[PDB]
C-alpha cells in the first residue's frame, strides 16, 4: 500500500 | 478531497469516505440479489447476478470497488459517459 | 464511523445496517429505544415535486349543513353589534343562537327555507333578540 | 357512524361575481 | 492569558443550558437583561463610558 | 362517550364564525412595543394595531378591546414564488376598548 | 457478573411496557384543541409532505387532525421520556424570537440544554473542532419550531441527520417532515399551543428523570440485603 507521509506532532501545538 | 498537494488529497478524501459508508446487500456474500439496470446522468450501468467462479467481468473502476465491498461474482457493462465520478 | 448519508435510507436503516457490518462498535443510546418504539414513518429524505397537469391535493374544504343558514343570516342580516369572544370555547353568536332555532323549527316538519326562514326571526324578537336587517 | 363528520357542498359563502357598470347594457 | 474552565463532566453532559450554543456566557448574559427587561415591564453619565 | 375531534370542530366558536371579514371581534393586549400594540383575540396569530390618540392611556397590557377581523393570516403569491410570502400576522382594526 | 443484571433490571426493563412513564395521561384531544393545537396555516402555504396530516381546509385555512396529533405526540413524548431517563442530552432548538425566552427557560428547569439563537455552521458536524474533541453531542433534539426565519428548514434537521441523532419536531402545515424522526403535526405559532409543548416536554423530562432515581434507588437498597 502506497503509504501517506504521514504528518508528525502538530507544528503549530497552540 | 481536493488539495494543492497530492499527499494533502489523498488524506482528505480517505477520513472523509469512511463518514460517507454504504452498505450494500450481498446475495449469500458473493454477488447481488438481482440484475441492476440504471442510468446516472448520462452513464448507464448494467450489473448481472452471476453464480459463483464467473468473478468480476466488469469495468477495471468496479473491479476495485466490488473487491472492497465484498462482491465475488457479477457482470457489467457501462455504456454511455464513462466519466469516474459518475 | 457513522455514515453521514442523510439522504440514502433513514438514521435507523443506516445504524441497523452499521452496527451489523461492525463498523460501529457500540449501538447509540437512542438506538434501542426507536427499536421497541418506532415511528409510524420511517424518516427517509423524500424530494418536494410541483404537481403538473391533472394532479390535485386531496385535502377538501371543510363544510356543514348549517353554514347554508349561517351565509344566508349573514347576507340578510349581517354580524351583529356584539362581538365574538373566541376565547370561550362556549360562546354562542347570534347567528348561532339563529342556527339552532332554525333547526328546531325544521323538526317540526317546514319544508321551505323562506317561511320556515322568516318563522325564525320572530321566534327570536320574541325572545328578545335584536335583530336589523340591512335595510 | 358520526354526524360531526364535513360534507362536500359548494362555498355557500360565496360571493357573487363582480359586474362592470355596463353589464347588460345596450 | 486568562482561560475558560472545562465546559463538561466525566460524563460529558455540559455544565451549561446554553452550552450548545458556543457563546454561553455571551447569550447568557443577553437571556439575563432580556429577562429584567421583562419583569421591569411588568412592574411599570458623563465620567462613565 | 369520547367527544372526537370532528365534534369539536363544528362546535368550536371559530367555525360558526365562519368568514372573518368584517366581523367584530374582543381581543387582549399581550404585548406593547412603543405605540404598537399587539392584540391576540383567540385565533393563530395576532394581530398589531398603533396605540390610539385619543385614549392611548388606556391600552394596557391585559387590556380587552374590541376589533373588526379583516383577515385570519395575511398571505400572498408573488410573481415567480412557488407558495405564499406570510407575514405572520392577523388583519383588524382597533375599534375601541371593550367596557362591560 | 454485575453489570447484566443491572442492565437487564434498569435499562432493558422500561423497553418492555407500552407506556412505562404514563406519558398518556398529561394530554388529551380536548387539551390539543384548547391550546389552538389543530389551527395550520392558509392552503397557499401548505407543504406537499403535510397533507397526509391536515384534516381539511376551512375557508382556506388547514385544520390539522388532532387524532392523528395525539398518535404522533404520544410516540414523541414516550421517546423523550425514555431517552431522558437513559441519561440523554436532550436539546431543544427554536429560531422563533417570539419563544426563545420561554424556551431557554424550560431547558434550564428540566436540566436540559437550548439553541434559540443563530445556528453558526458546523455546530453539529464540526463540533469536534468547535467545541472540542471529546464534546459529547446531543442524544436527542427537539424542534419546537423546525423553520427558520425565512420559512426554510431549520439547518440543524438536516445535520443532525447527518450525526444520526433522532430528532422530534413540531411540524406546521407548512413544514417539511421528511427527515424529522417523531414528528408531530400541530400549531407552532399560537403562545397556548407553544405553551403546551413546553408543559408537555418539561414534564415528561422531569418524571423520567425522578423514575431512573427512583428505580436505581431500589435496586441498590435491594442489592445490599
Ligand atoms: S361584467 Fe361587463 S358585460 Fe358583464
Ligand atoms: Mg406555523
Amino acid at each position: 500500500a502506497f503509504v501517506i507521509p504521514k504528518k508528525n506532532v502538530p507544528t503549530s501545538k497552540r | 478531497g481536493k488539495a494543492t498537494d497530492r499527499m494533502d488529497a489523498f488524506r482528505k478524501a480517505k477520513n472523509r469516505a469512511v463518514h460517507h459508508l454504504h452498505y450494500i446487500e450481498r446475495y449469500e456474500d458473493h454477488t447481488i440479489f438481482h440484475d441492476i439496470s440504471l442510468r446516472f446522468k448520462r452513464t448507464h450501468i448494467k450489473m448481472k447476478k452471476q453464480p459463483k467462479g464467473y468473478g468480476l467481468r466488469c469495468h477495471r473502476a468496479i473491479i476495485t470497488i466490488c473487491r472492497l465491498i465484498g462482491i465475488k461474482d457479477m457482470y457489467a457493462k457501462v455504456s454511455g459517459s464513462i466519466n469516474m465520478l459518475s | 464511523a457513522g455514515s453521514r448519508l442523510e439522504t440514502v435510507g433513514s438514521i435507523f436503516s443506516r445504524t441497523r445496517d452499521l452496527v451489523r457490518a461492525g463498523v460501529l462498535k457500540e449501538k447509540p443510546l437512542w438506538f434501542d429505544v426507536y427499536d421497541a418504539f418506532p415511528p409510524l414513518r420511517e424518516p427517509v429524505f423524500q424530494r418536494p415535486r410541483v404537481r403538473y397537469g391533472k394532479a390535485k391535493a386531496p385535502i377538501q374544504d371543510i363544510w356543514y349543513h348549517e353554514d347554508r343558514i349561517r351565509a344566508k343570516f349573514y347576507s340578510v342580516y349581517g354580524s351583529g353589534q356584539r362581538a365574538f369572544d373566541l376565547f370561550n370555547p362556549n360562546f354562542k353568536s347570534t347567528c348561532q343562537r339563529f342556527v339552532e332555532k332554525y333547526t328546531e323549527l325544521q323538526k317540526l316538519g317546514e319544508t321551505d327555507e323562506e317561511k320556515l326562514f322568516v318563522e325564525t326571526g320572530k321566534a327570536l324578537l320574541a325572545e328578545g333578540v335584536i335583530l336589523r336587517r340591512v335595510g | 357512524s358520526n354526524e360531526d363528520l364535513p360534507i362536500s357542498m359548494e362555498n355557500p359563502y360565496k360571493e357573487p361575481l363582480k359586474k362592470c357598470i355596463l353589464c347588460g347594457k345596450h | 492569558p486568562r482561560q475558560r474552565a472545562i465546559q463538561w463532566g466525566e460524563d460529558g453532559r455540559p455544565f451549561h443550558y446554553l452550552f450548545y450554543t458556543g457563546k454561553q456566557s455571551y447569550y447568557s448574559l443577553m437571556h439575563d437583561v432580556y429577562g429584567m427587561l421583562l419583569n421591569l415591564e411588568k412592574h411599570q453619565v458623563i465620567g462613565s463610558r | 362517550n369520547v367527544e372526537s375531534f370532528a365534534s369539536m370542530l363544528r362546535h368550536s366558536p371559530l367555525t360558526q364564525m365562519g368568514p372573518a371579514k368584517d366581523k367584530l371581534v374582543i381581543g387582549r393586549i399581550f404585548h406593547i412595543v412603543e405605540n404598537d400594540l399587539y392584540i391576540d383575540f383567540g385565533g393563530k396569530f395576532h394581530c398589531v394595531c398603533r396605540r390610539p390618540e385619543v385614549d392611548g392611556e388606556k391600552y394596557q397590557k391585559g387590556t380587552r378591546v374590541r376589533l373588526r377581523l379583516l383577515d385570519l393570516e395575511l398571505t400572498s403569491r408573488f410573481l415567480g414564488a412557488t407558495t405564499d410570502t406570510t407575514v405572520l400576522e392577523a388583519n383588524a382594526v382597533l375599534l375601541g376598548i371593550q367596557e362591560s | 457478573e454485575d453489570s447484566t443484571d443491572f442492565n437487564d433490571k434498569i435499562l432493558n426493563e422500561p423497553l418492555k411496557h407500552s407506556d412505562f412513564f404514563n406519558v398518556k395521561e398529561l394530554f388529551s384531544v380536548r387539551s390539543l384543541f384548547d391550546a389552538r393545537v389543530h389551527l395550520g396555516h392558509k392552503a397557499g402555504c401548505r407543504h406537499r409532505f403535510m397533507e397526509p396530516y391536515i384534516f381539511g381546509s376551512r375557508l382556506d385555512h388547514d385544520i390539522i387532525d388532532l387524532e392523528q396529533t395525539a398518535t404522533h405526540l404520544q410516540l414523541a413524548l414516550n421517546f423523550t421520556a425514555h431517552m431522558a431517563y437513559r441519561k440523554g442530552i436532550i436539546l431543544f432548538i427554536s429560531r422563533n424570537r417570539q419563544f426563545s425566552y420561554l424556551i431557554e427557560n424550560m431547558a434550564r428547569d428540566c436540566g436540559e440544554y437550548a439553541h434559540t439563537r443563530y445556528f453558526r455552521g458546523g455546530m453539529l458536524t464540526n463540533a469536534r473542532l468547535l467545541f472540542g474533541p471529546t464534546v459529547r453531542l446531543p442524544d436527542l433534539i427537539i424542534f419546537l419550531h423546525t423553520l427558520n426565519n425565512i420559512f426554510e428548514p431549520h439547518v440543524a434537521v438536516r445535520d443532525a441527520a447527518k450525526m444520526n441523532i433522532p430528532t422530534v419536531g413540531i411540524v406546521d402545515t407548512n413544514c417539511n417532515p421528511c427527515l424529522i424522526t417523531y414528528p408531530v403535526p400541530g400549531n407552532d405559532d399560537s403562545p397556548l399551543a407553544v405553551h403546551l409543548y413546553c408543559r408537555l416536554f418539561q414534564t415528561a423530562i422531569t418524571r423520567a428523570k425522578e423514575k431512573r432515581q427512583q428505580v436505581e434507588a431500589l435496586y441498590r437498597l435491594q442489592g445490599q440485603k
